[PDB]
């Protein structure tokens, strides 16, 4: 009585997913440059690439776009510094060889 | 054909971000069919977007067909423009397609008398060589 | 396809080990599929790394696809750089590929004019007798 | 009753591996460098390749 409605409601979208992830978790790939402005390539821990600009978020701390270079992007994020709300200026460099724990 | 000039630099990259990314900075609106390809390298500098668009299509990635307003397209590297002051880029042609043979690479020929290379550093570094070589005895005037 | 400069050397062991071994040292995450091969032996000095990797692909080992952070690899020699002073790159290429034939070892062209061979000792050492006896003709200017 | 809940937890893992082994049965293979820091490459009595680097044991 509910199969024999064959009903699929198929997934394509935004899952809004990066706002579901932390920014340190994130990967900057490429950065593309031109007319329509400059726009930020970059990678989550699940392995997806995103787009996104100067004025548009990623991440779970709002991490707001401020520039774009060639080799890094700067953002501005959401921190809970000590109990207080605070700006963190992050800058998410391209993903060489690195580690860390 | 005509744009700003850009840098593209892409690692490990889905062509369909590549893609949205190009329709994100007023390179059209670009829009894919769903199932393209996947994941491409390259890493340009100095090119106008249109052309470093061409070039991408010729790596991995599709062909381009234009509507007007929107474009679908449909199922390191690096690029480098040569300028060529005393030669004409055409008598060039004879000799670039001959290193090229059945690789990848491409050479593209802009209208101010400027190759443009994709390919892999390698064939860049053999293409930029011969071009430089050849225009070289053209300035001895 | 641009790196730090490096002396590789690996004497008899797996190109997985020799892959994360690459990785660890920031050269991109480099990650295989589950069995790409085995073990391999090669003995490099002043190689970027990039390139001593393409190098190793060529002698047993893989093909390398990149998705931009990761990178995929799927299923004594020694290199050496020559300087080329006096002559152009591209022009040894006819007779480089030909002590090649059907061997084992190759040749790089780097954008700085300059050679790089892996193979053998033997095959090394024949190229870059060839190489530096055309470049002695060139440097009577 | 346990074999027909088919189950099997695959080995890939390391065992963990050389901190059960001691130091002088152990061979340096190979040492790679680069942009991502020095590396050593070191072979077991087993016949493993392990890759280690400054900091690490």
């Amino acid at each position: 009585d509910e199969l024999g409605p064959v009903n699929a409601n198929p997934v394509a979208a935004c899952n809004e997913p990066l706002c579901s992830f932390d920014l340190d978790q994130l990967k900057l790939v490429a950065v593309v440059t031109g007319d329509a402005s400059p726009v930020a390539m970059v990678e989550d821990p699940a392995g997806r690439g995103h787009i996104v600009r100067r004025n548009t978020r990623m991440g779970r701390q709002g991490g707001k776009v401020t520039q774009i270079l060639r080799d890094s992007v700067t953002v501005t994020e959401v921190f809970s510094g000590n109990g207080e709300i605070i700006k963190n200026p992050v800058t998410l460099q391209l993903k060489p060889d690195a580690k860390q724990d | 054909y005509r744009g700003k000039r850009v840098s593209f630099e892409f690692k490990d990259i889905d062509i369909q971000n590549l893609l949205r990314v190009i329709a994100e900075i007023s390179k059209k609106n670009i829009v894919v069919a769903d199932d393209v390809s996947g994941k491409v390298t390259i890493r340009l500098r100095n090119v106008p977007w249109d052309q470093a668009l061409d070039l991408v299509l010729r790596t991995k990635a599709l062909g381009k067909e234009e509507f007007g307003n929107i474009i679908r397209i449909a199922p390191d590297l690096m690029v480098n423009l040569l300028p060529v002051n005393y030669a004409v880029a055409a008598d060039m042609a004879a000799r670039v397609k001959d290193v090229l043979s059945e690789r990848g690479s491409v050479t593209v020929d802009q209208r101010t008398n400027v190759l443009i290379v994709k390919d892999v550093r390698s064939n860049t570094e053999r293409a930029r060589s011969l071009v430089r070589s050849l225009d070289t005895q053209t300035p001895q005037v």
